[PDB]
């Protein structure tokens, strides 16, 4: 399986599948096998990984669906990454 | 031009909650205004009385964000078969992540205060264009 | 049924799935083909307890109902550098700020 490596400003490395990491408009760009976030801390950049994990798994299911969890404290941020990545 | 068909031949319906939203089943008439009717608790069923060619939607009761049903925007009952009534299920959509953080970012943040937010002017707009029925009638319309 | 994991060392965390039937050397294997080392390079924890590698996901607590997709399961790991083994350690994530007075 082909994995790709996404690092967060404060140097914690994520590695999650290529397929999954496509999901984003932006790292495809940055690709075309390791990406830099310099303004993506690492409490920020994990539930990204998390919400590729859940939607490849959701999309297209009929088993129901839960609702994807964000705690306050987090969600201004990662809104802010979202937008940014386009996803 | 999306309204319901008065045809008047009844069709049993099952509208059953999967999400675990509140749920606020909406009609379009005949003139294709929506009329909302009473809501389901989560994890809740109904049985119905509707119409065939009847056209029907479905909201989060509080914020208004948008339901799937049978896997779709919009629920048309069928012809009734054997006597047995039709199944809609209605159920999440996968929401982007950008969408599911503007739920919660709404449900936080009274909307007077958007703009006190430190983010990009085009979020703000993002925030205070929250869902809406008309929004949508307009865009399916298309 | 597919069990949603994360396996920490260090500042590393790789995302994957696995069987809950699927054995901890299997699991092992993985992480060889992602970071390069071999299973006998590796220990796998779930908190503080060792892994035995015989064993499945399932016997050791990862069921598809606690290591979900939108929030998976941690697997520790530790690498042998020479002779022996470097102690369990997990960097944890970055500290989120205070909540803005507005969303208070
Ligand atoms: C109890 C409940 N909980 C959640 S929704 C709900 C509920 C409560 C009451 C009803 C009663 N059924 C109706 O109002 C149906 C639904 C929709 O098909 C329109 N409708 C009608 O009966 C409509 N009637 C007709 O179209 C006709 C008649 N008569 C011409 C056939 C009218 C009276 C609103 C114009 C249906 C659902």
């Amino acid at each position: 399986m082909m994995y790709v490596k996404l690092i967060s400003s404060d140097g914690h490395e994520f590695i999650v599948k290529r397929e999954h990491a496509l999901t984003s408009g932006t790292i495809k760009a940055m690709l075309s096998n390791e990406v830099n976030f310099r303004e993506i801390p690492s409490h920020v950049l994990s539930k990204v990984c998390m919400y590729f994990t859940y939607k490849v798994r959701y999309t297209n299911s009929s088993t129901e669906i839960p609702e994807f969890p964000i705690a306050p404290e987090i969600a201004l941020e990662l809104l802010m990454a979202a937008n940014f990545l386009d996803c | 031009v999306l309204r319901s068909v008065n045809s008047r031949e009844p069709s049993q319906v099952i509208f059953c909650n999967r999400s675990p939203r509140v749920v606020l089943p909406v009609w379009l008439n005949f003139d294709g205004e929506p009329q909302p009717y009473p809501t389901l608790p989560p994890g809740t069923g109904r049985r119905i009385h509707s119409y065939r060619g009847h056209l029907w939607l479905f909201r989060d009761a509080g914020t208004h964000d948008g339901l799937l049903v049978n896997q779709t925007e919009l629920f048309v009952p069928s012809l009734n078969v054997d006597g047995q009534p039709i199944f809609a299920n209605i159920t999440l959509p996968v929401y982007t992540l950008k969408e599911r953080c503007l739920q919660v970012v709404r449900s936080l943040v009274k909307p007077e205060n958007y703009r006190r937010l430190d983010i990009v002017r085009s979020l703000y707009e993002d925030l205070e264009d929250h869902p809406n029925v008309q929004k949508d009638l307009e865009r399916l319309t298309q | 049924m597919d069990v949603f994991l994360m396996i920490r060392r260090h500042k590393t965390t790789i995302f994957t799935d696995a069987k809950e039937s699927s054995t901890v050397f299997e699991l092992k294997r993985i992480v060889e083909g992602i970071l390069k080392r071999p299973p006998d390079e590796q220990r796998l924890y779930k908190d503080d307890q060792l892994l035995d590698d015989g064993k499945t996901l399932g016997e050791c607590g990862f069921t598809s109902q606690t290591a979900r997709p939108q929030a998976p399961a941690t697997v520790g790991l530790a690498f042998r550098a020479d002779d022996t083994f470097e102690a369990l350690c997990i960097e944890p994530f970055s500290s989120p700020p205070e909540l803005p007075d507005v969303m208070k």
